[PDB]
């Protein structure tokens, strides 16, 4: 097979700067003049969709800042200036010779200002409860860079190995953030405490932000 | 306007079969060689299956060959893929792709996907849990489920400002769960209703969570 590698497999760009994406084929992919390399936009929830065919040539309907170039074995997607809508990942896609393969991909991140997150926290509800576990859940809304610690404490103790996190994707808009965590415990367990707290460190915030409740 | 509909997809026991149908309106279906790609959960693309538009001629990667059979109805408008034993690496979102008409170079439209999960695993249902309430924030818990994927929308998609649904997390056990949380004007709460609908095809569920 033509194996396709991409670098890098991530990508920071500020807003108004230039995105520059490699893709290497392990072997050529010219044919009589042309370079069969193609290009593809994807986005959570959508499937890809064609941006640059034949290594230089864009489709129908994109925008001028998106170009493509190279030859043989080696090609470059550029995008510039970019724009928040140009988060998303990209792969390459050789069509020389059957089997067609993609590369890897590359996630693109749209750089924007320090946002700092707003904290919400949830209790279990009575319903689960009824189950026997307890699930805690603490929100942080719309921040970036996505880089934040979260630390859980119960009756002001600090907790490790019971929780989970969830990232959404960059928002093509606003190029922020939304991260849950999630706190399971046992229904008696949980029923032995009193205060539980979700602490938030994070560039934007002036210091940490606590959230609690008392059961 | 082209439109390619993929459907069929489930949760199949290894070495099992299972049939996908692909439904192509908007242009003539005929006329175009048409394509299977899949993307696994590690996000990976792979082409799977390829029908000309002559002589039903039919190209596979050697990954699937022997298993894996692209057919076509003209008449019907309808791509097909056939699998059998299939494994584990199978499990993955399956598409149907148009090629770009004549230079057939690459996919110019695809479908929104089907999804195919080949394990032992039995299916469960998830529950579905309220995260209860400037802005105030609010939400639901949907724990407990098998296979991927499950649905949420807010007051049957009237609501979609402020709505953020939480990529799955594979929990310990083999089971999924996420949240669905959207923020509101905090004003609002005592007039609004609030209701989360959840919907996990592959056990037939379907939920309306009021919050
Ligand atoms: C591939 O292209 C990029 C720029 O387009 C360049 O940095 C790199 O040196 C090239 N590789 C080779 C082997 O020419």
């Amino acid at each position: 097979d033509n194996v396709l590698t991409q670098s890098p497999a991530s990508l920071a760009v500020s807003l108004g700067q230039r995105a520059t994406i490699s893709c290497k084929a392990s072997q050529s992919v010219d044919y009589d003049g042309d370079s069969y390399m193609n290009w593809y936009q994807q986005k959570p929830g959508q499937p890809p969709k064609v941006f640059i065919y034949a290594a230089s040539n864009l489709e129908s309907g994109i925008p001028a800042r998106f170009s493509g170039s190279g030859s043989g074995t080696n090609f470059t997607l550029n995008i510039h200036p970019v724009e928040e809508e140009d988060a998303a990942t990209y792969y390459c896609q050789q069509s020389n010779e059957d089997p067609w393969t993609f590369g890897g991909g590359t996630k693109l991140e749209i750089k924007r200002t320090v946002a700092a997150p707003s904290v919400f926290i949830f209790p279990p509800s009575d319903e689960q409860l009824k189950s026997g576990t307890a699930s805690v859940v603490c929100l942080l809304n719309n921040f970036y860079p996505r880089e934040a610690k979260v630390q859980w404490k119960v009756d002001n103790a600090l907790q490790s190995g019971n929780s989970q996190e969830s990232v959404t994707e960059q928002d093509s808009k606003d190029s922020t953030y939304s991260l849950s965590s999630t706190l399971t415990l046992s229904k008696a367990d949980y029923e032995k405490h009193k205060v539980y707290a979700c602490e938030v460190t994070h560039q934007g915030l002036s210091s940490p932000v606590t959230k609690s409740f008392n059961r | 306007e082209v439109k390619l509909v993929e459907s069929g997809g489930g949760l199949v026991q290894p070495g099992g079969s299972l049939k996908l149908s692909c439904a192509a309106s908007g242009f003539t279906f005929s006329r175009y060689t048409m394509s299977w790609v899949r993307q696994t959960p590690e996000k990976r693309l792979e082409w799977v299956a390829k029908i000309r538009n002559v002589g039903g001629i039919t190209y596979y990667p050697d990954t699937v060959k022997g298993r894996f059979t692209i057919s076509r109805d003209n008449a019907k408008n309808t791509l097909y893929l056939q699998m059998s034993s299939l494994k584990s690496e199978d499990t993955a979102m399956y598409y149907c792709a148009r090629h770009y008409y004549g230079s057939e170079d690459y996919f110019d439209y695809w479908g929104q996907g089907t999804t195919l999960t080949v394990s032992s695993a039995s299916t469960k249902g998830p529950s579905v849990f309220p995260l209860a309430p400037g802005t105030a924030a609010l939400g639901c818990l949907v724990k407990d489920y098998f296979p991927e994927p499950v649905t949420v929308s807010w007051n049957s998609g009237a609501l979609t400002s402020g709505v953020h649904t939480f990529p799955a997390v594979l929990q310990s056990s083999g089971l999924y769960s996420l949240s669905s949380v959207v923020t509101v004007p905090s004003s609002s709460l005592g007039t609004q209703t609030y209701i989360c609908n959840v919907n996990h095809k592959p056990s037939n569920t379907k939920v309306d969570k009021k919050v």
